[PDB]
């Protein structure tokens, strides 16, 4: 005969979730909680509302200078973030250098919209030749061409009279202005294009005080050319003025960019393309839609995102140890 | 575990206790059944939910990597840059992995300590009115119906009330008959 | 807590024990009173003051910010510079706060462990010469004066000495009149 | 320690048990001796070895300092470079020193928890067939040979089998003779 | 019958100190210990004995070149740390540039005292005009004037004969030397001021090897002026000598700075003024007087200071859990 | 009469190993484990198979340009890591400068081997004097000399005809190429050495476009000399060609270096010399030979090594507490 009884015990079930501990691995428990997000959609999406500027085979340089092969991006709408490939094919179509180029790429990460404006009209070049500035290194479509936002001026008749051109920024927003100098291959070519043998480019701002001088040298062929192009940039503050003076080898501006909207942004390196989707967290490898507090997709994300970690596994133990 | 209850003197957990983590299994003359302890179950849930939230919250703000680009004769600072972002990514992975690991242990020994502290809340209510069997169950020296079991569950159990019947049942088993 | 002593089987602490953290409350023929256990109180003080010093001392050197200035076309390294000084300050803040949370718990379960270990040093001195009430108090089966209580406190308590008087009082209660 | 066994109710350890960490000391008619518990000793070894590997392994990746040189007008970033590599070494030193300190404590209270849990496995096998001495030893109320001690060690011990001889020996001490 | 009794219990009291723990927030305890210092005195004080250099409305640049409006800092006494406002008003009174300026400010964070010494006497310019180099952009008090430590040389009669001047650093300490060049607006002004149209400034050291050339350009007006000034600096090692040769556009030194005591220092950005107090821990927001191991005032401290963290609260549990 | 007994107890022994814990220092236990390696062998070793490049008193500049006193390293074998002293004695024997020198040192950390090649034969300078390019600042052993990998050309008879020289890299690996320019003391010396008073050095690549000009200045004597040499470098891509042109002041190449093997490497700053030993872990203080997971020797290690920490003591507790 059994006298009345009472027992104390604990929960168990059919759960085979496993957790880990400093002293013990793979311990099976009642309840667990995963905190690591591991899945993405392999696609580039809009961020909340907004579509990213996806340069395809274009570089930041190609777009802003206006490489002919970059005509897709002649007047871009506002972006959330820029996507650029690792080695864009259409950079500086005519071989050369973009000065302080990285620092320019930096300003772009807090810029969300530009507005292209003409500050020296191509029609205005009455005593020089605006339309002979064309290269085989810069092909539009078989027709050989040039960068669109800038102008490769050349001598008229036999002469190249001194240029004095100026633009006063009467806008309220900052202006990104681009220009350049051309470095010929020998004195013979120099005097053929520009007449005058000893030349310069001076550029005046309330802050700039520049005088560039073309630099003759014998060089290896790049894309069939030995000459080179070297580009330069500035920010023109509101109510300030930029003043050009030159005498040869001047690659003059036509269009500049007004900085119209600033904000969170980034230049994202990725080979992917537009995914026609939308998320609140984007990664160079795909977008994330998740409640997890942690992910291990890629450290460079933009938007309302989980915190990045490198783990393969992060699971918390919540319930109690489940029966052997 | 640290406290010797779970997977201890209580071999096995009860598949049948489906409304709590910890509980009781009574067996008197009227029959038997399962009853979960509400206060200790609730005491642990609040403890685990505060733990989960303390962990997610501590990693709220944590280093966020940013893209920076450097040219060809900026190789030095480029490399400084990489080892830095890598460095912090390494620190914060270690902080995360290790915190789960350490607090995973402390979570399991909490359930253990909770069962054993529940076992002893019962042990020190009954005393000599019942015999500790050693498997985590108690065998009474008196009769205890369903309203008495309830007094044990919620802590109402009256010792002087049953101590008389108990000390006489003790005498009956000491003599032999 | 984890050990089921503080706010456990000992519900409530004694407002009247103003000379220690842990102690006793005796009650014989001569009267009653409070007496704090001085060496276990002293042993916990030594542990906690070492803990406080361990924490301050591990933060001996920790990142110290330095002022650095950059021009308009040094934006890249300027940005690099902020993320790093920010980066480390976030790490050391995470580490400070997290160590305080963690060792706060291990402190509270230390005091808990100290009570439950004090209750059982007395319990395994007395054994069956006193009856465990379960409320954290003992009821003796023999007469114990002030020079006898003191023998329990400092650990002097003699079991064979009182075992005769006690085993006869156990039997008087077996008969129950 | 935290669990009150090591340097607790078991004052002192047995210099004579050279084949394990925790164990038994039998004493019957045939004589006495030391015998180590095969199962509990192994349970701690796997735990300590996994901790030792867990600690080394988490320091898998850690900042590795690199040489960088700077000229006379690169003074600022020379200083940025220095405070960064320094910074990470301070972090990883602190992360390491602190982890050992913390896992040193938990290691000692693991062994403590293990002794006290072996004592209770036996106490809850024997119950009233033996008398609890309080020094960590049990004195049987019955006769127990070498195959009986073994039944206790490996957990085979039969309670109803000796319970009659013990309950008659309990009554003899009730009478006085 | 009450049998004799003994009870085990624990401390309790009237403390309402609350700590937090991983599983529980705001737990009331017996004893608590705050380790975070949160109070400062909002003043800029001496640091131990020593008074900080507080430029009121001057910049480091305005001070060192000797902007006429900065006469307050003409001969500063030894300091403990420099304090500079975020956008000081009296900088380069004549518009232009300070070369490698930050890297110079970097050195100041370890300089505690200078001693201005005259290395080229203003009176010594016997065949040039020393006393006409004065601008309306550089006002003393309505009198138009100029920087005090450098001299704006001008043609005398009609000619500007070639300058050759040198100073041998016969001190045992390093010399901070300053000089500069002026960029006029047109060919006209160049020949008006300096006669000679094609000019240079050469500067020589055991390590310096510089040849500057004025850079004519049309620029926006700054302070009513279109001209520019561009200043340079070097550390002249003991027993080394520096050599100037120039021919026009030379803004020559008179005074330089011997670095006389080095040590810990910083340049602190702050809007504050002198506080007429004194401490052992100073912060751009105010001084700290505390025994606490931690503070949350400002990350940039100088002196014997607690370690900075970003927390609002850090309290350790000392006593035991206090009665419900 | 004693009834039968059973006791439960724990291990103890004769160990005086001490660990620490958060609450307690110097706690003696049964078994402990040291995990901190504290010993090295005070010597610089091979790294697995390979011998380090140990420049004795040379700087990287001295080696590559070919300082006469640096003849030990005229054709060094493949290396595992380079070791350089804190302030090498045999640097640029002729006083001057090495441009972008640190950026070059950085490249060296991924190079294990060069192969010196002749790209312009010292014999070919048929109309200039290759053999007068010799200085007292550049002594061999009393015989005054010059850098060996480059050649200081001087006017022949009374004239300096315009140089046009070129090399096309037809090798499959990259080429490190070096050259330099000479800065005279005055006009008088300029024409004495080179005849032409107005001169230049142009260098062309698919990516370079440089035009250097000598910089006359009155400067302090360094090593008894007032003139200066300024050196330059570039990487010449496979199938690309370099073209030099000058007119005076040209320090022309003879030898350049082909990068033949890349891999892990470093430039280790150390005062030590060759240890005639061998490791799997090397340090600027000595080698490490250990199973320990940690060391505290020096943070800069190369090879399969323990992780560095600054701690003086790291010991884990393995057994249980040893009797009071
Ligand atoms: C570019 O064109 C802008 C067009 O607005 C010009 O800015 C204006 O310049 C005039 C003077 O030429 C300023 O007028 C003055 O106001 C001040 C007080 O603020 C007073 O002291 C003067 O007597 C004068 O009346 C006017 O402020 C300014 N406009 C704005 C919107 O600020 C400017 O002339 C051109 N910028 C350059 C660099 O050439
Ligand atoms: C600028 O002034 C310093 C200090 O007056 C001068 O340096 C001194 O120059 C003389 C030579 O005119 C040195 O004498 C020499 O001593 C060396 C041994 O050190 C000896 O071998 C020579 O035969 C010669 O007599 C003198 O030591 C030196 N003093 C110091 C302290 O260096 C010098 O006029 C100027 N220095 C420069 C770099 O222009
Ligand atoms: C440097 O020397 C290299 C090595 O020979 C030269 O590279 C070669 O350049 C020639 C042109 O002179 C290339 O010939 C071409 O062949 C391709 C087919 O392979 C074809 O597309 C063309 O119609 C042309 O005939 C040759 O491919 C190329 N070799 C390699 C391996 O790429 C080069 O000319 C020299 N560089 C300079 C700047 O002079
Ligand atoms: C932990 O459990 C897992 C689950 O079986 C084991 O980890 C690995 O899991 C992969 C499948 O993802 C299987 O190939 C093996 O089971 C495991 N691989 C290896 C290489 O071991 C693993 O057995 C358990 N870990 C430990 C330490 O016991
Ligand atoms: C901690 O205790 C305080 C006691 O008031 C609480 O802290 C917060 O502060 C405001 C005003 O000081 C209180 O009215 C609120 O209760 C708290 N604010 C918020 C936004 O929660 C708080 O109640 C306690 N903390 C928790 C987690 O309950
Ligand atoms: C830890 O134990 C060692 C035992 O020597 C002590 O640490 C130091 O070492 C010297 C001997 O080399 C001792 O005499 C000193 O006590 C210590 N030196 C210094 C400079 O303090 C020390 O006694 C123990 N540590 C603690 C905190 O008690």
């Amino acid at each position: 005969d059994p006298g009345d009884q009472i027992c104390i015990g604990y929960h168990a079930n059919n759960s085979t979730e496993q957790v880990d501990t400093i002293m013990e691995k793979n311990v099976t428990v009642t309840h667990a909680q995963d905190i690591l997000e591991k899945k993405h959609n392999g696609k580039l999406c809009d961020l909340d509302g907004v579509k990213p500027l996806i340069l395809r085979d274009c570089s930041v340089a190609g777009w802003l200078l206006g490489n002919p092969m970059c005509d897709e991006f002649i007047n871009v709408p506002e972006w959330s973030y820029i996507v650029e490939k690792a080695n864009p094919v259409n950079d500086l179509c005519y071989p050369g250098d973009f000065n302080d180029y990285e620092e320019l790429k930096h300003l772009l990460s807090r810029i969300n919209h530009f507005e292209k404006i003409q500050i020296i009209p191509k029609s205005s070049w009455s005593s020089h030749e605006a339309s002979l500035g064309v290269s085989s290194a810069c092909p539009y479509q078989g027709k050989s061409s040039f960068f669109r936002n800038v102008v490769w001026l050349i001598k008229k008749d036999s002469t190249y009279p001194t240029i004095k051109r100026s633009y006063n920024n009467t806008n309220q927003e900052d202006l990104l202005v681009l220009w350049g100098i051309h470095h010929p291959n020998d004195a013979a070519e120099q005097t053929k294009l520009y007449q005058n043998p000893t030349t310069y480019i001076s550029v005046g701002t309330s802050t700039l005080n520049q005088r560039l001088v073309p630099r003759i040298a014998t060089r290896s062929k790049v894309k069939g050319l030995s000459g080179r192009m070297e580009f330069f940039w500035t920010i023109l503050k509101p109510n300030d003025a930029i003043n050009f003076e030159s005498n040869g080898n001047f690659i003059a501006p036509e269009y500049a960019y007004k900085i119209v909207k600033k904000g969170d942004s980034t230049i994202m390196k990725s080979e992917l393309e537009y995914g026609n989707c939308n998320t609140k967290c984007q990664t160079p490898m795909g977008a994330i839609n998740s409640s997890m507090p942690f992910h291990n997709i890629h450290p460079l994300t933009i938007g309302e995102c989980p915190k990045y970690v490198k783990s393969n596994r992060l699971v918390l133990a919540i319930g109690l140890r489940n029966s052997p | 575990g640290l406290f010797g209850a779970i997977a201890g003197f209580i071999e096995g957990g009860w598949q049948g206790m489906v409304d709590g983590w910890y509980g009781y299994h009574h067996s008197n003359e009227q029959g038997s059944g399962y009853a979960a302890d509400k206060e200790s179950t609730q005491k642990a849930i609040d403890g685990v939910t505060n733990k989960v939230n303390s962990i997610i919250d501590k990693m709220n703000t944590q280093f966020e990597a940013v893209g920076r680009e450097f040219n060809n004769l900026e190789r030095r600072i480029e490399n400084l840059n990489k080892k830095m972002e890598d460095g912090f990514l390494d620190v914060w992975t270690y902080n995360a992995e290790l915190l789960v690991l350490m607090e995973n242990e402390r979570t399991l020994d909490f359930h253990d300590s909770n069962v054993k502290n529940l076992y002893d809340k019962v042990r020190l209510q009954l005393r000599d009115n019942a015999k500790e069997l050693g498997n985590g169950c108690f065998e009474f020296y008196h009769k205890c119906d369903n309203e008495c079991m309830e007094s044990v569950r919620n802590g109402t159990y009256d010792y002087p009330q049953y101590s008389e019947e108990a000390r006489l049942k003790r005498e009956e088993i000491s003599s032999g008959r």
